[PDB]
């Protein structure tokens, strides 16, 4: 079998500004299987409201996915993704940063 | 321009509890239509696109009977080529199948596609031609007999040349506001110092529809590609995509670099300066 | 629109 690791982006619908209603999103790709877990953090802690697209792939067969909820950006406020696969042998977190 | 259809099947063995896993996902170019999952209630071939909801209760009741005989047969299918491939109940395996057609500007056929995967890798595809089979190993090649003996390539190009290709046609017709549209990329620049004496470059591309861009960094009208981040175009959630590259460039050299943005929605391609 | 069947393997 042949596993492949999980592309990650994460990254607002909208260009960021404090204080503004947006939507936080995080991208993944590349991988396989298409058991994963993606949790997206604010200050380390899980967001329980997390929606996600429905399950497709490319032309590679690797899949991907893009889940997302709803946030209000702010200067101090630490926003991350943990995501967990076969091939980590540690869950990932990627720190949200607006530009990047 | 030229339109596509896509429909991407993904079945996933469960040894634990319960059926395997299958979810069905189509797209009209870089848009979502139509989904289906074993683990959501309804039970139904749903929509996921506003044009797609004014087809009538018939046409939802046969996507519905075509999506429970594709999951019956990828269930049946999990359990083949795991035979095929010599391996235990204990273990959980997907098989993947990629489906679909190309009509071009004036809504003639373009291209039929046909494609299988086990475990994420190759496994049977229907040609180019549309007439002959591609085995991916040993286990395929056992299923390309089979489906030679009983005309299989035929029956696969019938619904790519005829229903695939009407079923684009009118979906393009129905959905024109939205799928025979091109949204250009909004673009912007930013600068940030690293250093003293290097600072980053970056070129944004967002609200853009479809996918497909090109972003390129240019040094005195060279094309930079060494030491270039250009990072995979990403969904903004909206229907609309995203894309950015990156540069690091000597401070006081900034004038010097381009970035050379190509999208069907702009008029002209753009050049971007600092 | 889908295919009305899938073939065994």
């Amino acid at each position: 079998m042949i596993q492949r690791t999980p592309k990650i982006q994460v990254y607002s619908r909208h260009p960021a500004e404090n204080g503004k209603s947006n939507f936080l999103n995080c991208y993944v790709s590349g991988f396989h299987p298409s058991d994963i877990e993606v949790d997206l953090l604010k200050n380390g802690e899980r967001i329980e409201k997390v929606e996600h697209s429905d399950l497709s792939f490319s032309k590679d067969w690797s899949f991907y996915l893009l889940y997302y909820t709803e946030f209000t950006p702010t200067e101090k406020d630490e926003y991350a993704c943990r995501v967990n696969h076969v091939t980590l042998s540690q869950p990932k977190i990627v720190k949200w940063d607006r530009d990047m | 321009g030229s339109h596509s259809m896509r429909y991407f099947f993904t079945s996933v063995s469960r040894p634990g509890r319960g059926e395997p896993r299958f979810i069905a996902v189509g797209y009209v170019d870089d848009t979502q239509f139509v989904r289906f999952d074993s683990d959501a209630a309804s039970q139904k071939m749903e929509p996921r696109a506003p044009w797609i909801e004014q087809e009538g209760p018939e046409y939802w009741d046969q996507e519905t009977r075509n999506m429970k005989a594709h999951s019956q047969t990828d269930r049946a299918n999990l359990g083949t080529l795991r035979g095929y491939y010599n391996q235990s109940e204990d273990g959980s395996h997907t098989i993947q199948i990629m489906y679909g057609c190309d009509v071009g500007p004036d809504g003639r056929f373009l291209r039929g596609y046909r494609q299988d995967a086990y475990d994420g890798k190759d496994y049977i595809a229907l040609n180019e031609d549309l007439r002959s089979w591609t085995a991916a190993d040993m286990a395929a090649q056992i299923t390309k007999r089979k489906w030679e003996a009983v005309h299989a390539a035929e029956q696969r190009r019938v619904y790519l040349e005829g229903r695939c290709v009407d079923g684009l046609r009118r979906y393009l017709e129905n959905g024109k506001e939205t799928l025979q549209r091109t949204d250009p990329p909004k673009t912007h620049m930013t600068h940030h110092p690293i250093s003293d004496h290097e600072a980053t470059l970056r070129c944004w591309a967002l609200g853009f529809y479809p996918a497909e861009i090109t972003l390129t960094w240019q040094r005195d009208g060279e094309d930079q590609t060494q030491d270039t981040e250009l990072v995979e175009t990403r969904p903004a959630g909206d229907g609309t995509f995203q894309k950015w590259a990156a540069v690091v460039v000597p401070s006081g050299e900034e004038q010097r670099y381009t970035c050379h943005v190509q999208h069907e929605g702009l008029p002209k391609p753009l050049t971007l300066r600092w | 629109c889908t295919e009305l069947k899938l073939n065994d393997y």
